[PDB]
């Protein structure tokens, strides 16, 4: 049995007030679009998201452009391909999960919308899954069309290695290492089940500043009220 | 005061009766409804099965196999004991009727890839997670959870058995 | 009804609350312009016609 | 001629309640609790109510609509996780509630104490179905364990559960009617707060001291308006900290999975604030013994007025009833963490002790130590 | 002292006490919002989408 | 030793609300219809949480989930049908509320007759979203045409459709609105109907003869309960001969086709217990003026009270004041005629004739009537 | 008193301002979602019709007709009882196109 706890890895998004590093969201998107988007997905996440959190409005547009979506009834009553807008979900690579299961393995590869958000331990246990493979230790023998991961449990995934050393080329110019492509991905993911991290963390800091300038304000108020009662002397005086 | 009591005693009970009539209707309204109690009823099948073949069906929203364990399998299974299992289960008492085996089909352990209708240690058997399965649908290799649950099966006749 | 309220002191009370409800009333529309952030009226204010 | 205040119907009732209500002056802190969870419960029944105009309550679009408020709603995340962590705060603020009643002897006021039963037991029916309607993993797997449980009820359970789950498994039907007993539940709670305000306005409050503080009561506006304002003011900073900087720290992540009922998820707790029930059902081993302690360790509060034997009212001048008393908080917490923990062979027997010495320290050990308690002081 | 010609006023009539509190509301609440937006910029400065846009 | 019916808090506010409350012994059967009211919220209330039990909430599944209650669920018909003509029976007791107090002076209990006008406020407004509710072609066009008359309104007026719209036009975001908010709704009304209930028990009620009954007193207990038990009774033949034998007889047809955006029905007419007002609407080209005139056909109940001239409480005594009222009664169901008509001659002079003649009545000649009236008799 | 009034006009302040950004925040929550903030920027050929025939689009929650008009009033349909007609238009300025003629379809009348 046992399990492997995903060390805290030092994100950049990890402090109380630091927000996510958009340029390496604008670069994980792109690694899961050349890598991941294959067998995932995150139906829930459309190309009108991305708009001002990693891509420009036009490069949004020429980004849902470059893939092809199926549309309504035609006059015909026809189904139609038709390029992306900025309202088209990622598409789906697999038209029905029961399609997904049987042309991986026999895993169907979950949804990514809230694989971050959904897994115990989050960014850290999907970076370590990530770079954490590794040929099994002996007396363990899995089937063949396995491969040993240890944080996944079960020690078994039917996850072919997603990204090996200089899988694809980033348009930065950054090197393809296989450990900067799993940081850039897992914070893209992290984006993507927490849309609202960066205004989460902005809000968070004008409620700490307004609770710090109205807490002593309102307990001054309460002390001014109740200082009729604290500073109350009693006497008694029977005859 | 018996005419009167007999008017108010008239008036209670026939009250009595909407009012009971009145409750059912909303208390059975609540209970299942029609269309749950159509396609989650029983889903009897025939004896579209031959020998050793395993005819998958879909019932309740869950897969159904009805693998035709032979006199063979039965044989195996008998004989492989209880506590190699994870979870103890002898082979005729789960299953009441061995040349036909009713199981529901879905790999325990978030479904990671079973092998079906074929098997080392049997019917099924389940590589992903030390996961082997029996031709009678139980937990050989691998402490998994359960075996392969076992519906609540009923034979009222040949080739007309009403599951889950 | 109005044949009461119609008095001479009644004006002078009138007279007297006029200064209070009349700058409740620019309290109201102070308010009124800030809650509803009326961009109509807040674009000639100086400092805060930076915020848009 | 009249003051309006005290000659109006409504704004009299609203006067005798809330303004010139004589309330003791020397009630601590915690006597601001019941301020918050009121608040909460306006918090529950507000942002709740903006949820349900984007939530549709259905098998296939259930998630979805969550995920949609969370992802497309202007400010859709704030509401939900503002409502999750509310509720949250809800249980915490309730149990600090029950704590001081038990402590300092507000169970002579036996019609409120009651009352409070009452709500306790219609809070925990709402927010576990409240849990439901997310459609996750968490959700569906809590949802069939607890409603299986009623099947341990002899003769009728199996017609119970199939009535409760509206077929033969936790569905559609299922998820429909929780939304709407969800969405009626509160209102019913509220009336009962209603009720049990009205109750303890007749005999004032306690004190902590237990003496009759009918020589001291002061007006509750000037003072205890801004003294719960204050109180309030603290529980939203909590409520806003976990809401805005640790939004799931009090959550399964894996309730933002897809409900799938053929996959067990590895663990299947309930609620952080439903373990310590939760776990008094594990340490049985009968099915019926254990949803009976189940129903028995909330249904205890009620026979704490028969069980007092002190003297003494409150709890501040007996020393071994307070040592009492706080093995009772700390078994509670075992009990929590207990059944968060899988049930394993650490686990078991921990969680039997907790268990016996829980319901031990409410029966047996409280009453003997407050008859050691009068014997000392000889009364 | 200031305070006091401060009370003698805008504080004095509640009514000119309620005419201050709704300037200050304009006022306090365009500055606090500068004021933290730029803390939360320079916290994390170069990461958030304002910062980067530029090369796009 | 005492009591506890006069005692008890709870049991204290049921005694002194209806069963040791002095009622006046010659109160009419026009009475009832308080009660008949209640009951029928009550019903309105039950019914309705057992359709929030199996109703989704979007527009892919709001027509096919009536269709499912309807056709599928236990008797779940029953409760369907009940709900919809539950409705017309409880605005047919409101209509016939409001004509008592008006009839019989009741307005000069200015308290409770504005309660009362918020009460009728806020029942139109749930009617009107519950409608809405089935995603009907009626539903669907008649909430677009009401909704689109806030466009009216100056300045905000765009916006505030915009923002109940929840977007653009009808649509998916106001489906789940209005049932958020037709759930919430009654729960309010409640509260109101109970505030109601105290301001008319500050007072007393008011007997047909419009004079003061403080003399002749009974208790409503022995009584008036069985009165309201009769009423009741005959209110649930009528309401069951409805939906038993002629369900679909106050509907519309068109409301059994899917909302088709794309396609209107022949006639757009709203339920029928709005056309009264609709047809004010109509009556004046100026689409602001329209929307003023359907606000102000409720509003003058609040000035109704201000009108009143005559010595007189009541029209007991008063045979012109009578033919008076009684034409008015004539005018509204006139209007309420006009309503379904189409926009066609001789409709639109007759309504414009209706509408004009609801106003005069009840602004010009009423009064002048009680001027004359009290000439009439020396005073 | 200016000291104890200050304080209190300060926090009043504070109050007012997370009042105004919470109300508002709830509000703008039921305002229109970004879902359909992916707003009416609809498309689509117009082609389709052979030649004076109303093709309806969903486009922003309700109708639009989409329509290329009849050759004889591209050229005179301005001529078709040009008088002035109440609200006087032709197809010159109410569509740039000659022919192609769109316009969403509530009616004028309710
Ligand atoms: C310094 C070393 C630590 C001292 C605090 C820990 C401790 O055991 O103190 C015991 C010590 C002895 O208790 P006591 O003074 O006899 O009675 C305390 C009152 O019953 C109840 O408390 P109180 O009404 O006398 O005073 C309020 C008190 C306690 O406030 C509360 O208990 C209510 C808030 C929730 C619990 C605290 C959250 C922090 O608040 C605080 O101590 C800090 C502010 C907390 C939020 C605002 C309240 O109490 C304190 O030092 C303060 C109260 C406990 C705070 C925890
Ligand atoms: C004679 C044939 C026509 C009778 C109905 C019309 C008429 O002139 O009624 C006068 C009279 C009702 O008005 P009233 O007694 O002159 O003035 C007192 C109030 O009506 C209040 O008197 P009440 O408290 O005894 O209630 C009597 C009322 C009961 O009305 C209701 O319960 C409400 C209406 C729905 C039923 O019965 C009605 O028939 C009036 C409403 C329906 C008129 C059609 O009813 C009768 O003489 C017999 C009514 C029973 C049917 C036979
Ligand atoms: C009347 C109160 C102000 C209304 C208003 O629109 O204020 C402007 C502000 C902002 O609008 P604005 O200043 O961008 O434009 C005002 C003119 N209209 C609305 C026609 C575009 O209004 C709101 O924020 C909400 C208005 C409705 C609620 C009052
Ligand atoms: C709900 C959950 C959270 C609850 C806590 C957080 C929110 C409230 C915190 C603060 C509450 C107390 C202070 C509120 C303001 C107040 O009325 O203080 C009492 C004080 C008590 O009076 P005062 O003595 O301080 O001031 C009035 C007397 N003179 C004029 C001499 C200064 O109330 C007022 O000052 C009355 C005027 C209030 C005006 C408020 C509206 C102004 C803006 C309108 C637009
Ligand atoms: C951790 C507990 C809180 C920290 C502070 C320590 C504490 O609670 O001390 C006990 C406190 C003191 O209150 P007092 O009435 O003075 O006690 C008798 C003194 N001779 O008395 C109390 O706190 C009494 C109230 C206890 C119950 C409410 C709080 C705990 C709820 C747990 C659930
Ligand atoms: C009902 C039809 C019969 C009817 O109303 O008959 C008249 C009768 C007279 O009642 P009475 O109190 O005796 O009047 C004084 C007589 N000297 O009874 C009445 O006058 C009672 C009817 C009028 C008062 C009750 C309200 C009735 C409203 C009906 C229309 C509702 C919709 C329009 C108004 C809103
Ligand atoms: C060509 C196929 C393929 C590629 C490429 C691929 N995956 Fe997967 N992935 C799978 C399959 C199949 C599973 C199911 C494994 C299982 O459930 O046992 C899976 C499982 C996962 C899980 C599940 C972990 C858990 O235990 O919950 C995560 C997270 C994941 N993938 C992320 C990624 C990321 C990030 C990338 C690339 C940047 C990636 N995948 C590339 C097919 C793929
Ligand atoms: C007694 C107070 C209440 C409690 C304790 C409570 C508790 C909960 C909890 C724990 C959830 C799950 C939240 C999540 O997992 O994300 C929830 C969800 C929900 N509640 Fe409540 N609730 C309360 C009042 C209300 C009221 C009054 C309404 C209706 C107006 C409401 C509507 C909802 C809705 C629609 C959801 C589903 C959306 C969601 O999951 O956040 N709640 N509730
Ligand atoms: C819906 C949740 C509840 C609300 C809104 C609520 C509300 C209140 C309020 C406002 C008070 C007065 C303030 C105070 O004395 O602390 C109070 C007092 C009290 N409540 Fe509750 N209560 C709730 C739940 C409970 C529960 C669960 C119990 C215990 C079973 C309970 C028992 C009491 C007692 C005994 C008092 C008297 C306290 C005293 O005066 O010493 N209440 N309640
Ligand atoms: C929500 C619906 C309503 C309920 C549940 C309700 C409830 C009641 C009840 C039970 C009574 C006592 C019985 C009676 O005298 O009729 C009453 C009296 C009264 N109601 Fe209503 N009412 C409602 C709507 C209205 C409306 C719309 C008005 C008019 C604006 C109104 C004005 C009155 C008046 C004036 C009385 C006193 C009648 C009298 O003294 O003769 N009510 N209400
Ligand atoms: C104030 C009392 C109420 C009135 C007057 C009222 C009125 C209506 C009306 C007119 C409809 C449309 C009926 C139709 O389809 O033809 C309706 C539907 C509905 N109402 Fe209510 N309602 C009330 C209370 C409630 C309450 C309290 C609930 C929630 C518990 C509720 C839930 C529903 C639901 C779910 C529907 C849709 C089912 C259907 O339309 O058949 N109603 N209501
Ligand atoms: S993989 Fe099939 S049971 Fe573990």
């Amino acid at each position: 049995d046992l399990e492997l706890h995903a060390p805290s890895y030092p994100w950049s998004h990890r402090g109380l007030l630091s927000s996510l590093d958009h340029t390496s969201i604008r670069r994980g998107f792109q690694v899961y679009k050349q890598v991941c988007s294959s067998c995932h997905s995150m139906d829930y996440v459309a190309y009108r998201h991305l708009v001002g959190v990693c891509y420009t409005e036009e490069e949004a547009k020429a980004l849902a452009e470059e893939v092809e979506v199926q549309d309504g009834p035609n006059e015909d009553g026809e189904m139609f391909m038709r390029p992306g807008k900025l309202s088209d979900y990622f598409p789906k690579p697999y038209p029905n999960p029961e399609a997904a299961r049987a042309a991986n393995n026999g895993a169907l590869p979950p949804d990514l919308s809230y694989i971050v958000r959904a897994r115990h331990g989050g960014e850290d246990y999907v970076f370590s899954l990530l770079t954490g493979y590794c040929e099994p230790p002996t007396g363990v023998s899995l089937r063949e069309g396995l491969y040993f991961n240890p944080y996944f449990p079960g020690q078994a995934i039917a996850m072919a290695p997603p990204i090996y050393n200089e899988v694809l080329e980033f348009d930065d110019g950054t090197p393809a290492t296989m450990s900067q492509v799993a940081k850039d991905v897992c914070t893209f993911l992290r984006w993507a089940s927490e849309p609202e991290h960066d205004h989460r963390k902005r809000m968070g800091l004008k409620m700490l500043m307004m609770m710090g300038l109205l807490l002593p304000l309102v307990y001054a108020m309460k002390r001014h009220k109740w200082s009729v009662l604290k500073s109350r002397k009693l006497a008694y005086r029977p005859p | 005061k018996g005419f009167s009591y007999l008017i108010t005693a008239t008036t209670t009970v026939g009250v009595a009766y909407a009012a009971k009539n009145a409750v059912s209707q909303f208390v059975s309204s609540m209970s299942a409804s029609a269309d749950v109690l159509a396609m989650s009823k029983i889903e009897i099948k025939l004896s579209d099965i031959p020998e050793g073949k395993n005819m998958a069906f879909k019932w309740r929203g869950k897969p159904l196999f009805v693998r035709h364990r032979t006199k063979k399998e039965i044989d195996q299974e008998a004989a492989v004991e209880v506590s190699q299992l994870r979870d103890p289960q002898h082979d005729l008492e789960r299953v009441k009727k061995p040349e036909w085996v009713i199981l529901i089909g879905v790999c325990t352990h978030l479904g990671c890839v079973p092998i079906a209708n074929a098997g080392d240690f049997g019917g099924y058997y389940c590589p992903c997670h030390g996961s082997h399965y029996d031709a009678s649908g139980r937990i050989r290799k691998g402490p998994a959870p359960l075996n392969l649950e076992v519906p609540t099966y009923e034979f009222t006749s040949d080739d007309l058995v009403i599951v889950g | 009804m109005l044949s009461r309220f119609l008095g001479p002191r009644y004006r002078e009370l009138a007279r007297n609350w006029i200064p209070t409800a009349s700058m409740w009333g620019a309290v109201g529309a102070v308010g009124l312009v800030w809650a509803t952030d009326w961009r109509l009226i807040l674009d000639w204010v100086p400092y805060i016609n930076g915020k848009f | 001629m009249t003051n309006i205040r005290k000659s109006h119907p409504l704004m009299k009732i609203i006067n005798n309640a809330f303004i010139d209500l004589p309330a003791p002056s020397n009630i601590s802190s915690w006597w601001n609790f019941g301020s918050l969870l009121g608040i909460c419960l306006i918090l529950q029944i507000l942002t709740g109510l903006f949820l349900a105009m984007h939530y549709t309550s259905d098998t296939t679009t259930a998630f979805s609509s969550v995920t949609h408020i969370c992802r497309d709603v202007n400010y859709g995340w704030v509401i939900r996780y503002l409502h999750a962590n509310g509720a949250s705060m809800f249980f915490i603020c309730l149990f600090i509630h029950v704590g001081r009643g038990l402590y300092y002897g507000s169970y002579m006021f036996l019609e409120t104490w009651n009352i409070g039963v009452v709500l306790l037991f219609t809070v925990m029916a709402t927010a576990f179905m409240g849990y439901v309607l997310p459609w996750g993993q968490m959700s569906f797997w809590g949802a069939t364990v607890i409603t299986n449980l009623l099947s341990a009820i002899p003769y009728i359970g199996t017609d119970l559960v199939e009535w409760i789950w509206g077929g033969f498994s936790v569905d559609k039907a299922t998820l429909t009617r929780f939304f709407a007993f969800h969405f009626i539940l509160p209102f019913i709670i509220t009336a009962l707060a209603a009720v049990h305000l009205l109750f303890l306005h007749e005999t004032g409050s306690n004190n902590p001291t237990g003496i009759s503080s009918d020589m001291d009561k002061i007006p509750f506006h000037p003072y205890y308006t801004i003294k719960d304002i204050l109180g309030a003011l603290f529980m939203m900073l909590i409520l806003l900290i976990l809401v805005l900087f640790s939004p799931d720290l009090l959550g399964d992540p894996d309730n933002y999975t897809p409900a799938n009922p053929l996959n067990t998820p590895p663990h299947i707790k309930p609620e952080w604030y439903f373990l310590f029930a939760y776990a008094i059902l594990r340490s049985i081993p009968n099915k019926l013994g254990g949803v009976l302690a189940l129903v028995a360790s909330i249904l205890i509060l009620i026979l704490m007025p028969m069980l007092h034997t002190s003297k003494q009212r409150s709890m501040m001048f007996r020393p071994l009833s307070q040592c009492l008393f706080w093995m009772l908080v700390a078994d509670l917490i075992t009990l929590t963490w207990i059944g968060g923990q899988p049930v394993e062979h650490p686990f078991i027997i921990i969680g039997q002790l907790a268990s016996i010495l829980y319901f031990l320290i409410i029966l047996v050990l409280m009453p003997i130590t407050s008859i050691i308690e009068n014997n000392l002081l000889k009364w | 002292t200031l305070t006091a010609r401060l009370y003698s006023l805008l504080f004095r009539r509640t009514s000119t006490f309620a005419l201050t509190i709704a300037v200050g509301a304009l006022f306090f609440e365009r500055a606090f919002d500068q004021g933290a937006d730029a803390i939360y910029e320079h916290i994390n400065q170069g990461k958030l989408w304002k910062h980067i846009k530029h090369k796009y």
